[PDB]
RNA sequence: GCUGGGGCGGCGCGCCUGCUACACCGGACCGCAGGCGUCCCACGGCGGGCUCAGCGAGGACGGAGACCUCCCGCGGAGCAGAAGGGCACAAGCCCGCCCGACCCGCGCCCCCCGUGCCGGCGCGGGCCGCGAAAGCGGGGCCUACCGAUCCUUCGCCGCCCCGGCCGCGGGCGCGGAGGUGGCAGAAAAGUUACCACAGGGAUAACUGGCUUGUGGCCGCCGAGCGCCCGCAGCGACGCGGCUUUUUGAUCCUUCGAUGUCGGCUCUUCCUACCGUCCGCGCGCACCGGCGCGGAAGCGUCGGAUUGUUCACCCGUUCAAGGGAUCGUGAGCUGGGUUUAGACCGUCGUGAGACAGGUUAGUUUUACCCUACUGGCCCCGGGGCCAGAGCACGGCGGGCCAGUACGA
RNA sequence: AAACACAGCGUCGCGAGGGCCGCACCCGGCGCUGGCGCGACGUGAUUUCUGCCCAGUGCCACGACCGUCACCGUGAAGCGAUCCGCCGAAGCCCUGGUAAACGGCGGGAGUAACUAUGACUCUCUUAAGGUAGCCAAAUGCCUCGUCGGGCAAUUUCCGACGUGCAUGAAUGGACCAACGAGGAUCCCACUGUCCCGAGCCGCGCCUCCGCGAGCCUCCAGCCUCGGGAACGGGCGAGGGCCGG
RNA sequence: GGAGGCCCGCCGCGGUGCUGACGCGCAGAUCGCUCGUCGGAGCCGGGCAUGGGGGCGAAAGACUCAUCGAACCGCCUGGUAGCUGGUUGCCUCCGAAAUGUCUCCCAGGACAGCCGCCGCCCCGCAGUUGCGGCCCGUAGAGCGCUGGCCGGCGGGAGCGGGGCCUCGCCCGCCCCCCAAACUCCGAAGGGCCGCGCCGCCCCGCCGCUGGCCUGGGCGGGGCGGGCGAAUGCGGGCGGCGCGUGGGCCCCUCCUGGUAAGCAGGACGGGCGAGGCGGGACGAUCCGGACGCCGGGCCAGGGUGCGCCGCCGGGGCCCGCGGAACGGCGUCGGCCGGUCCCGACAGCAGCCGAAUCGGCCGGCCCGGAAAAUGGAGCGCGCCGGAGCCCCGGACCCGCGCCCGGCCGCCGCGCGCGGCGGGUAGGAGG
RNA sequence: AGUUCGGCCAUCCUACGGCGGAAACUCCUUAACUCGUUCCGAAUUAAGAAGAGAAGCGCCGUCAGGCCCCGCCAGUACUGCGAUCGGAGACGUCGUGGGAACACGGGGUGCCGAACU
């Protein structure tokens, strides 16, 4: 038929992947989270309770709430044309820290770091600007060619 | 008769429909027999192979299948014998077509089961012999014989390997006089090199 | 006299018509769930200090 | 109420699992395979201990299975009921103690207008259970198992009865229960063939259109039949087409109406050819038959019963099939179908019903435009010709001849 | 008209202080009446008949008061409003009667010296299991049933046959002389109904003098094919056509 | 002698058949023949009685003054209608929806979406690519799991059939073919998030948290440094209100059905509400989206004549919608044999060079049938005026460019950009 | 080298052979006490120190099964966007982007951290 009940069309993205069922590693209770931290949702379907619906499974979203048990994340999601910030109340099995920032972060690390360097030792400061990859220079090349041609049916 | 004609479900339409808990009453199929002549053989014997290749995608029926088996084994057992040759049908009929019985016109016409087809591709085989060179001379008129039946276009081709293996006339005597093949009734295969010894 | 059921044909060009809003700004620093231990300590550790309390005199 | 017209039937009319569904989310059908309106003070909470199904081998009144023992056993068992997920010093089984299957108050998720309802989750306080303790516990591992306003009934603590006080009684603020399954929730049986009203080609019955299952016609192959001999004549098992002269499927046009069956009368057209014409083949001596190709000029009739189309029989110069708004009602007729009277049977309490039978029952208007048939709008006598029309078919007798041919 | 009426037949109620009906009230009709009467129903001359069922529904008991079933009245309690008991008319319930009241009226097996059939036996079962009669009927689906008559030939007609989809006894059965602008089949006579049409008479029509309307009307008024709201006068492409 | 709801028949009283005439009538029911009855339950005149949910009825729902399955007159009453018809000057600026939920709801509404007008404020944006992080189980693939399915060959503890033997069940290997409700694997394709402030030191508050001098959160003060992908471009918020809630078509992807110009879904586009050229002819196809004009260039499609516009070069060559299946029609190929040591066709003799078999391709021929006379648009053409390819031209949609003018919106006030529109809204 | 407590959870698992112990771990001995077994000191609880590498444990081996990495499979299968390209259709082709799986071949077979001996 067509029902909508809490745990529809669930067949394959709650089931446990291969050679992995089980109880979870205790690094999923022992890591520490902050207020403003970045994290995302993946649904551990052995664990049933602080379950998040289907819809916030591969979502990423931030901190808003440091719980005794459970976390509360932000996230944002589109209905109809416009969006709206739903806040939802995960258990820890459900959650991990997410790297999408870890590249910028970097990045300005090093910025840093090079304008120091080059400040002490007066050398000028290289671009310290990320470039779209840019088309070839000139160059040559040596000849050892081998004749390539079409084959027979 | 008693049967629609075969251009009313010549087109693969709809999603494969095979039989089992959620198809029930459904008939039996028509052909029963997919190994004829000499099945046991050894490989050494029966060196020639022939195909009857399929040139569409479409859908076979089991009175057809039935029929060309019936034509081609009786053509080629009478001219060369009942014990020179091999003929595999290499198609079975899996998928089950429906009919809407004709109240209530297009009102919860689902339909019910009536027979079963096989599903065959673009340069599929249909049917394979292996035979020595006695009947060899005849096997092709057998093939053509047996193309009548069959809706559609089919080309006829003369195999390079050995009977049914997989291994090219060259490369099978070449591994027969390095004695590097293990026999079966039907089949040759290599050395293992694998596993534990002794 | 049966009519249609149902079509999403026309809807996401309806919804692009004047671009997806962006929800309020106000929106992402509400106090609207958190945990009220935490709240109550943050009220009263503003209050107490000097360089931020609102308390006349 | 929905509805490939309505009715009969069914209930995607409130909910749940898998598929349809095309790897975020969403996604239709009287789509597919199914389920729910319950069951349990333990089948619930917690702690401890343990490991299941089963293979192999052994014990024997003892066998295909009782019970016992060892071995290996990733779950192949079990966990209330659909289906799909989950689970091994456990979420399974056994034992011990218990009642968190509690009280007060908030927020969020799902469906979604970001309203309600069911269901779930996260918290702040109170009081408790188990455990050495850390811990866990707002029922039965997760996804279904349920209900507004008004009224009634019950429970704690209080307030009002307005000129005062007292005792009964009434009312009010908060929370449960009594129910709306058509489940966002009127209090509700038939019939009309005596009949209406407003509308509808958003929707049936008759023409036309698309389709061709069914009906009809035609090819290919060659297992066999035919004394022997696949093809003189046939041709199974299979496969490929065509037609709209059957019946279905659909609902595009037409409900401010295109007069709805058959017969009678009259014209024209098709060919997929029954006799006659011209050829060829035969399992063609003759007679008579059968097959194939070209060929639509002529012929294809008179009667008994039936409204019949059809069918069936008698007879003859021996008797094909079709189309044209299922050709033809301001051409007829009115036998049938199909208003209002009446009868029988079956059905219904009844009014009434019946693709059951029977009998009686107004058939209106051309003078307009066009088409068609003839006739006119004067011009001498005799002729020729473009264009248009078009008409000789069938059956016998005599001579050939009781001949050719043939026993 | 086969419809209604009808004479005849049958049932039911009532003895006047009654029955049936009218009617807002006051008062009326049958009734200037009295059971050989009045009122209410069904069947429908004559002849011959009119079977079984009172479980259902209906009606009736000068049957019975078992249980239930009102106000009023009365007892207890109470400050009083009130509340709880008793009391218990008709009706229903209970016990009987009634079908010329409404209506109803069965299945499966086995069986006789050829076969066939089944007088006979067993079995389930109802309130009762369709009797006398009649029939492919104005009533039989299958069905244009089977056999006979009549015809050259008959889905019509008549006579038989009968496990009758779904005949049947005053919702009357069967039969019937006389009668019928009733429905149906056949025979004689007669004929333009027909083979197969022809000729004629009067009136209209038609031409003239006099008189003189209605309906209808986007505009217009020749065809074939195409496409198109799927059958065009107009649109695309062709073929024809003085005007009146 | 003269009875009778007896018989034939005139006037009367009726109303059978012709389904006659008439049917813009003599007539809002008549006329002609034919017909039923004619001493009785007969026919006719006048007076009187019965009144509308009432009367009267030998019963047809008949009649009750052309009116009856409930008369006529006036008033309540301009009764109600989610339903059909109509709704009256101009120009300019903007411009839809045919969808979600609920509804005794399905020919109607409410709320949301889409749009107009009126504003207000000053706070960087995006239907895009690149770089970085995470998610999904579809196509394909496969048979390890859940199921299904052809055989071949080996081992035999146990069991069966049959003659210590011989095939079976069982164990092992091998093998043919499969799945919308199978998955160990797994794309293309999609979705979500990020891409400037950073680093160091010190100080304050907490009624939260920790064995502590621990943490976390919120603030203050000093020092150093800096704007760290591309491309384009100003953003955000509120009030009031209308129409719409029957949609259809194309592309690609699907479901039911033998199929359908059938019914039901999905991303993008179109018609609706889009002028113009072409496709002979068409709401949707191919181009191109519109103020009024002059000039130029040219998309799509074409260039015998109708009818604006053409040549050159290479090859093939009997133009209905159309299949299985046939062809010794012609042209072009691929793979194999035999041949001056003499092939093929008519061992040796006669000759004196190609020949034989299989499998294809292009264009053709057969297979190939319907009803008024007719349609590669017509006439026609056919070593083309046909088909495939190569090169250079030509014709014309104000579509694009240049110039003039009109209006609207902007503006360094010098000028610049733009102009379709149903339902609907606003200005002069 | 060993033990206690851990992280990631097979390159660490499974089967079968072999090597080793000073210290450590283990196997071992007893049932008064403590606690214990639907019955059993088997398990478990308490109390010990005569034996031992025979197991467990650490290490080695196997044309080992499994697990892991690289190549080939193969620019193949499939696919996004554009096409009046071919074909009656079923399907295919071209341009411009992305790009597998099985099978097969070669090799490999636990590290990391804190405290004690
Ligand atoms: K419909
Ligand atoms: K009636
Ligand atoms: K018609
Ligand atoms: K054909
Ligand atoms: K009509
Ligand atoms: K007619
Ligand atoms: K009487
Ligand atoms: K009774
Ligand atoms: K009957
Ligand atoms: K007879
Ligand atoms: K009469
Ligand atoms: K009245
Ligand atoms: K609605
Ligand atoms: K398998
Ligand atoms: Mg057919
Ligand atoms: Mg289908
Ligand atoms: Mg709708
Ligand atoms: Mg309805
Ligand atoms: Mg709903
Ligand atoms: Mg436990
Ligand atoms: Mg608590
Ligand atoms: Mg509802
Ligand atoms: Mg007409
Ligand atoms: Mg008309
Ligand atoms: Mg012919
Ligand atoms: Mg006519
Ligand atoms: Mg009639
Ligand atoms: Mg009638
Ligand atoms: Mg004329
Ligand atoms: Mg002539
Ligand atoms: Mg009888
Ligand atoms: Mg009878
Ligand atoms: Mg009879
Ligand atoms: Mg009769
Ligand atoms: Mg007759
Ligand atoms: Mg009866
Ligand atoms: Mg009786
Ligand atoms: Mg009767
Ligand atoms: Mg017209
Ligand atoms: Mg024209
Ligand atoms: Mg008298
Ligand atoms: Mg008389
Ligand atoms: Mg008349
Ligand atoms: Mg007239
Ligand atoms: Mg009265
Ligand atoms: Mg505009
Ligand atoms: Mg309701
Ligand atoms: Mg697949
Ligand atoms: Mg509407
Ligand atoms: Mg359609
Ligand atoms: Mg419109
Ligand atoms: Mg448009
Ligand atoms: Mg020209
Ligand atoms: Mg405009
Ligand atoms: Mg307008
Ligand atoms: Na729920
Ligand atoms: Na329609
Ligand atoms: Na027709
Ligand atoms: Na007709
Ligand atoms: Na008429
Ligand atoms: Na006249
Ligand atoms: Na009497
Ligand atoms: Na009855
Ligand atoms: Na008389
Ligand atoms: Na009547
Ligand atoms: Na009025
Ligand atoms: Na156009």
């Amino acid at each position: 038929t067509h029902s909508q009940g809490y745990r529809c069309k669930t067949r394959y993205c709650f089931a446990r992947k291969f050679r992995r069922h089980g109880m979870a590693n205790l690094t999923t209770y022992n890591r520490v989270y902050k207020l403003g931290q970045y994290v995302n949702i993946k649904v551990n379907g052995a664990y049933h309770k602080g379950m998040p619906h289907r819809y916030y499974n591969g979502r990423t979203g931030t901190i808003f709430n440091i719980g005794p048990r459970a976390l509360g994340v932000q996230i944002q999601k589109r209905v109809r044309g416009r969006i709206m910030l739903k806040r939802i109340n995960v258990r820890l099995e459900h959650v991990h820290p997410s790297d999408c920032r870890k590249n910028h972060l970097e990045r300005v690390a090093a910025n840093d770091a090079a304008r120091r360097l080059a400040k002490e030792t007066g050398q000028p400061v290289p671009c310290l600007k990320r470039q779209n990859a840019l088309p070839r220079a000139a160059h040559v090349v040596s000849i050892a060619s081998a004749i390539d041609i079409t084959p027979l049916k | 008769m008693g049967r629609r004609p075969a251009r009313c479900y010549r087109y693969q339409k709809n999603k494969p429909y095979p039989k089992s808990r959620f198809c029930r009453g459904v008939p039996d199929p028509k052909i029963r027999y997919f190994d004829l002549g000499n099945r046991r053989a050894k490989v050494n014997d029966f060196p020639y192979c022939f195909h009857l290749l399929s040139g569409e995608k479409e859908q076979v029926s089991s009175e057809a299948l039935e029929a060309c088996r019936i034509a081609c084994n009786k053509y080629i057992a009478k001219k060369a014998g009942k014990d020179s040759f091999h003929l595999r049908i290499r198609v079975h009929p899996f998928h089950v077509i429906r009919i809407n019985k004709m109240q209530t016109g297009m009102r919860g016409a689902w339909g019910k089961p009536q027979g079963t087809v096989a599903r065959v591709s673009i340069g599929q085989p249909l049917l394979s012999v292996r035979c020595r060179a006695s009947a060899k001379d005849y096997v092709k008129d057998a093939l053509r014989r047996a193309k009548f039946k069959i809706p559609g276009r089919q080309a006829i081709v003369e195999s390079r390997n050995w009977g049914f293996t997989e291994f090219t006339k060259e490369e099978y005597e070449d591994l027969r006089e390095r004695g590097e093949l293990q026999y079966d009734g039907n089949n040759a295969h290599r050395i293992s090199r694998k596993g534990p010894l002794n | 006299a049966k009519l249609k059921n149902h079509t999403s044909k026309n809807q996401n060009r309806k919804d692009h018509r004047n671009g997806i809003k962006k929800p309020k700004k106000s929106a992402y620093t509400s106090h609207k769930g958190m945990c009220p231990k935490y709240l109550r300590n943050l009220r009263r550790s503003r209050a107490n200090d000097p360089r931020q309390s609102l308390r006349p005199n």
